[PDB]
């Protein structure tokens, strides 16, 4: 509808690879903390 | 003494340093009359209704005011109204006084508009408000300077968006009626030449000048030729 | 993602206010139509797509 | 990561609050962007029109009743008229008689719900908007001005030379004016023309018609800002230079319609007369006559 217009103008491949980019990027970030807990016991 | 406004050697212009719009104005407008500004197109007519008003930049002259100008109701050649309603345009922050109100209707003839439109008297008009037509838009200003208590009247083409029957009606129950009644001085600039025998005085202004400035008797015999052009434009002028 | 958005909707706007008809443009305020332009297309165009 | 929690779950909650409201600019912008639009694409096969379909200027009106929208008064009740080719028509009546919806009503500016206006053999309903609205020329009373050069305003795609551009000055009573300013037709107007006088804006409107050189005007009211003197001499003009076009002038004034070949008298939206003026002033009781007289 009106709210949705957005994701309609942006279009299915450019919100999702936003949404996917952005998961992915603080998932490493998470991923990168957790072995430098690992690296520094 | 007996005049509202004068103006000696008014040399007057829009632009701040250009060629001077308006030259040698001299005008003495009796107060408590109406004085009427004929012309052609772009001769200085809104050009003086605003140079006695201080809105345009002076170059020369003296203005004199008798009335420290004070208060003139003012209704301009394209009508301006606010975003509030009929009653408030009308009105313009000035105490209700129902009975004249009633009479500034009946003169405009307004009263066949406010029996329409969803809120008659009280609809929002302007911008955020209803549209009008031209002419509604025209009667609500030429309303709004004929409700006040303001001794002196401008008038910048009120018959422009009329027809004969409300400009006729606006003339004699508005001009010759409502203002003539309060001793008050009205200034009708007006391009309708029938109205010239109701005039007590008239400044006829050609490319930004006085070319001629009397009453009807004085144009009878000082110009001949704009006199009798006049009566070629309108079918002894008395 | 926020350039394509701002490119089309302003596009899209331009080209639908013109083939409205004139009692649509008489009956709402100019004031509600300009402000789409103004200020709703400069947060899309600026403060959305921070 | 908790005092990225104590940092970012403010952070989280004012953005989304400012989400919101970022989507409710959207959301006006989508309410803006469903309303709905004028039919342009028309009945008539564009072949079928030809590249001057006002080939003479012809003008049939068959019962037409107009209003402005559904459920609405029709501000115009079975208007039935015929306007040869070449010939004057001066429309009269008092205000609110629907004389301007009846100039709005060749450009299909008004819900004709019934009837129908055929120019030169076309229904005008089967046309496209713009193959209708690009053919016909109309001069509002009201003056709209943009800001720009006076070339831009008289001629804004650029598809006139100088000499039309000024000829329509010449006939509409702006050589001097325009020649005295000192950019000529690059002289700058102003927004809504301020710098120019209410008769100047409209003479420059009436000139910028005079540009488009069409078979039909529709001249709605044009010269109410202007003084009479300059109103019968552009009267004049325009009826010289407009000789073999066809002219519905709608008179602020009745006196400039007296020479007119016939005089369409309205009344709350009726034609209540429709001949020549010489036969219509006969008649002591005519509507017209008492126009005229009064
Ligand atoms: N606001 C303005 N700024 C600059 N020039 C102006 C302005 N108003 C008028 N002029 C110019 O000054 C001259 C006088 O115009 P003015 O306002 O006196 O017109 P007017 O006589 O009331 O016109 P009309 O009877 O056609 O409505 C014109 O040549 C016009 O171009
Ligand atoms: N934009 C509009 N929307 C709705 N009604 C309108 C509009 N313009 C005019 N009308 C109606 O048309 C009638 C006047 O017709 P019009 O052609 O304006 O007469 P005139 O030509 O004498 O001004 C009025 O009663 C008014 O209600
Ligand atoms: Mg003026
Ligand atoms: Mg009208």
């Amino acid at each position: 509808r009106a709210c949705t217009k957005y994701l309609s103008s942006a279009g299915i491949l450019l919100l999702s690879l936003l949404v996917f980019s952005q998961l992915l990027k603080h998932m490493v970030l998470v991923a990168i903390d957790y072995w430098l807990a690992k690296w520094t016991d | 003494d007996n005049f509202c406004v004068q103006i000696i050697g008014g040399f007057f212009t829009w632009t701040p340093d250009g060629i001077p719009t308006l030259s040698n104005i001299t005008i003495r407008i009796p107060r408590g009359q109406l004085t009427m500004i004929v012309g052609q197109v772009g001769c200085g007519k809104s050009s003086l209704l605003l140079a006695t008003l201080g809105e345009m930049q002076k170059v020369s002259g003296a203005v004199f005011w008798n009335s420290s100008r004070g208060p003139v109701a003012y209704a301009s050649q394209k009508p301006w109204l606010l975003n509030a309603t009929v009653e408030e345009n009308i009105t313009f922050e000035s105490p209700f006084n129902k009975q004249r109100y009633k009479m500034v209707i009946e003169a405009c003839s307004l009263q066949p508009d406010i029996d329409i439109l969803p809120h008659g008297d009280q609809t929002q008009i302007g911008e955020r408000g209803i549209n009008l037509s031209g002419g509604q838009r025209q009667r609500i200003s030429v309303a709004r300077a004929l409700y006040q208590q303001t001794n002196v009247v401008f008038l910048d083409d009120p018959f422009s968006a009329l027809d004969v029957h409300l400009s006729d009606h606006l003339m004699q129950a508005g001009i010759l009626e409502l203002l003539r009644d309060d001793k008050r001085t009205v200034v009708l600039v007006t391009h309708k030449l029938q109205y010239l025998p109701h005039a007590d005085w008239i400044i006829a202004m050609k490319d930004g000048t006085i070319q001629r400035e009397g009453t009807l008797k004085d144009f009878q015999r000082s110009e001949c030729q704009l006199f009798e052009h006049w009566k070629t434009l309108m079918n002894e002028l008395e | 993602t926020g350039l394509k958005v701002a490119k089309r909707l302003h596009r899209s706007l331009l080209n639908r206010i013109i083939l409205a008809p004139m009692r649509f443009f008489e009956t709402t305020p100019l004031g509600s139509i300009l402000n789409r332009f103004s200020s709703d297309c400069n947060t899309i165009d600026q403060h959305i797509p921070s | 990561y908790a005092l990225m929690v104590s940092n970012y779950l403010n952070w989280m909650v004012r953005n989304l609050a400012d989400m919101e409201i970022q989507l409710g600019a959207v959301k006006r912008i989508h309410a803006l962007l469903k309303t709905e639009a004028e039919s342009y694409e028309g009945l008539l096969a564009p072949s079928l029109i030809p590249k001057n379909w006002p080939d003479q200027g012809k003008i049939q009106i068959q019962n037409l009743s107009v209003r402005y929208d559904s459920s609405l008064k029709p501000v115009l009740k079975h208007v039935n008229a015929l306007i040869s080719p070449g010939q004057k028509i001066g429309i009269c009546g008092r205000t609110g008689s629907g004389k301007s919806s009846f100039s709005l009503a060749f450009f299909r500016m008004v819900d004709m719900f019934e009837g129908r206006i055929i120019i030169d053999g076309i229904d005008i309903a089967k046309l496209p908007l713009h193959t209708l609205r690009s053919r016909l020329s109309i001069i509002l009373q009201d003056p709209v001005l943009f800001s720009g050069t006076i070339r831009f305003n008289l001629d804004p795609e650029k598809k006139c030379s100088d000499s039309t551009l000024w000829e329509a000055l010449e006939i509409a009573q702006l050589k001097l004016v325009v020649k005295a300013l000192p950019g000529g037709l690059d002289a700058i107007i102003t927004e809504g023309g301020e710098n120019f006088s209410q008769g100047q804006r409209q003479l420059f409107c009436l000139a910028r018609a005079f540009v488009r050189k069409t078979s039909i005007f529709i001249m709605d009211e044009a010269t109410a800002s202007i003084d009479m003197a300059t109103e019968n001499i552009l009267q004049k003009v325009v009826m010289t230079a407009f000789a073999d076009r066809t002219v519905v002038t709608i008179a602020h004034r009745v006196h400039t319609i007296l020479s007119a070949d016939l005089v369409m008298v309205l009344k709350r939206g009726a034609i209540l007369e429709f001949d020549k003026p010489e036969t219509l002033l006969s008649q002591k009781d005519s509507v017209f006559a008492s126009f005229v007289r009064a």
